[PDB]
């Protein structure tokens, strides 16, 4: 599999902005999909964002025009640039791979981002 | 040791650094040169060098255009008298050591150049005309041979085992075209025909199509047209796999699509058409089909394995693939598009001239790195299979346009966005949708009657 670190999150005041990041152990250039998910207190785990090697992205309905995912094949990084960002974005933020066949699924630690 | 001015013929300048490079010994390997010299070289006085003019005729066109080269070779081959000492031997000595060996190997090149690249005299029936009229001036018994060599093959030119299996059938009759789809054809004919109409293209690519990246220049058209066949083939194939994907809406319906495609790719194993084989892989891990986890969940275990172990042909740079390659036996169709990428490295990571003392060479030695590649393309271009070819299904998939007249990028947006409509992103449930197919989805398999 791909092992997947996280880092930046923490506070961040309402209307704020913040960048998380996520470092692959190998060549993103073959990661077919890379990806954010979240889980809220009292919810499920949801997608947040993802793009694929071509740069097809989809975003959860609340996200869509403050959240921008996006690759640098360089660091072998992926992103998820946070603006304008309220209260119920606070959640543990989890960075994800999916590639392969067969389709093997990898998760980073989970990263904590609050809001208020 | 005689020889006409510098001034009256080009080819007689002294060798420099400035002018030609060699290799870092009996005959040199050229690395870089003025056009002139590598001219010289090509028809030099001391030695025949066929792997040169091999090299040569092959590249040309990415540093010097063919009608040029024709005036090149012309005012190599007329070669003026000697400068005079101030006072017949040495002269008589000029004529067979000097002008009869180099008029010869002109000649020879003349030779080679219809022999192995006469396309570039159908494409421009002018330079055709300028050669024949160019070899009538030849005169002298030697020479005589040369031309009369040459002039058979351009007339030659201009004029030009065992029973196959039966075509297979599933829902399509023979002769109704109108009913020719990915679930109704039989899926072993589709992988038949295709692997025909691939074998076909990929024959078909002369070397120099795929030198000095000319596919993606402006007489692409002209100067590359079965590459681009062959890349524009390939786009279409995949694109039409993700599109009959995408475009099932019905969750059954789309699995028994998927798995349509699986049971294609496991007959393009058995041909050895690597070519078929990367663009069903690439398919499935496009942007629109790749994500679909409620499909590759219903998809069996005998063919999810089929699929991970074509899939594993593409990790760590091919390793496998080209391993498997190097251990079939003919016939095959090798996986095209991996010449490409090397290529592209081999012409983005070397300059097109090098510089000695502010002056320019061609990098010859770049030149001769794509032709090595293009070489081994060669190498797999004799290799017809004993299939039938069935003309109804062979123009089916010959007439592929599933973009219509949109754009790639429209086109895969259009797939991408009709993927998440299918099977929507993670949170939402999984809607129901209608069928579309009439017909039974089931398979007849791929073992042949």
């Amino acid at each position: 599999q791909v092992q997947l670190v996280e880092s930046g999150g923490g506070l961040v005041q309402p209307g704020g902005s913040l960048r998380l990041s996520c470092a692959a152990s190998r060549s993103i250039s073959s990661i077919n999909i890379m990806g954010w998910y979240r889980q809220a207190p009292g919810k499920e785990r949801e997608s947040v964002a993802s793009h694929t090697r071509d740069g097809s992205t989809d975003y959860a309905d609340s996200v869509k025009g403050r959240f921008t995912i996006s690759r640098d094949n360089a660091k072998n990084t992926v992103y998820l640039q946070m603006n304008s960002l309220k209260p119920e974005d606070t959640a543990v933020y989890y960075c994800t791979t999916l590639t392969g066949f067969p389709r093997i699924r990898s998760w980073g630690q989970g990263t904590q981002v609050t809001v208020s | 040791m005689r020889l006409p001015s510098a001034d009256v013929y080009r080819f007689a300048e002294p060798d420099s650094e400035e002018n030609i490079i060699f290799e870092e010994a009996g005959i040199p390997i050229i690395k870089a040169g003025t056009v002139i010299k590598l001219i010289e070289r090509l028809t030099y006085h001391m030695y025949a060098d066929p792997n040169f003019v091999r090299t040569f005729l092959t590249t040309y066109r990415s540093f010097c255009k063919p009608q040029e080269l024709l005036s090149l070779i012309i005012e190599r081959f007329e070669i003026p008298e000697p400068e005079p000492t101030e006072a017949s031997a040495e002269l008589k000595r000029f004529r067979k050591e000097y002008i009869q060996p180099v008029q010869l190997r002109v000649l020879n090149v003349c030779r080679h150049w219809v022999e192995h690249h006469f396309y570039d005299f159908e494409r421009d029936a002018y330079l055709l005309q300028r050669m024949e009229e160019f070899i009538g001036t030849v005169r002298g018994k030697a020479m005589k041979k040369w031309v009369e060599s040459i002039t058979k093959i351009i007339q030659r030119k201009k004029i030009a085992q065992s029973s196959p299996p039966t075509v297979e059938w599933h829902i399509s009759r023979p002769g109704h075209i109108e009913t020719f789809d990915l679930l109704t054809l039989h899926p072993i004919e589709i992988a038949r025909q295709l692997t025909l109409l691939e074998s076909d293209l990929y024959r078909a690519v002369q070397p120099s199509e795929l030198v000095g990246s000319v596919w993606t220049k402006e007489d692409k058209e002209i100067n590359s047209p079965n590459l681009l066949k062959m890349i524009r083939h390939t786009t279409n194939l995949t694109l039409w796999f993700e599109k009959c994907i995408v475009e099932t809406e019905n969750l059954e319906e789309r699995v028994a699509v998927v798995s349509r495609i699986i049971e294609i790719l496991q007959v393009f194993q058995e041909l050895n058409n690597f070519n078929g084989v990367l663009e069903v892989v690439s398919a499935m891990n496009s942007s629109p089909v790749y994500r679909l986890d409620h499909t590759f969940e219903q998809i069996p275990s005998r063919q999810k394995k089929i699929l991970e172990e074509a899939h594993e042909l593409s990790e760590d740079h091919y390793k496998k693939y080209l391993a498997k390659l190097r251990s079939i036996n003919p016939p095959c169709v090798p996986f095209f598009g991996i010449y490409l990428t090397n290529i592209l490295k081999t012409e983005e990571g070397n300059p097109e001239v090098l510089k000695r003392h502010g002056k320019e060479l061609i990098n010859f030695s770049k030149r001769r790195k794509v032709a090595e590649i293009t070489g081994e393309i060669q190498q797999y271009q004799n290799q017809p299979y004993c299939l039938r070819v069935e003309s109804d299904i062979k123009r089916f998939f010959e007439n592929l346009n599933p973009m219509g007249n949109s754009m790639e990028k429209e086109f895969t947006d259009y797939l991408f966005n009709k993927s998440l409509e299918i099977e929507p992103r993670n949170p939402k449930p999984l809607p129901r949708f209608p069928k579309k197919y009439s017909y039974p989805l089931k398979s007849p398999g791929v073992r042949p009657s």
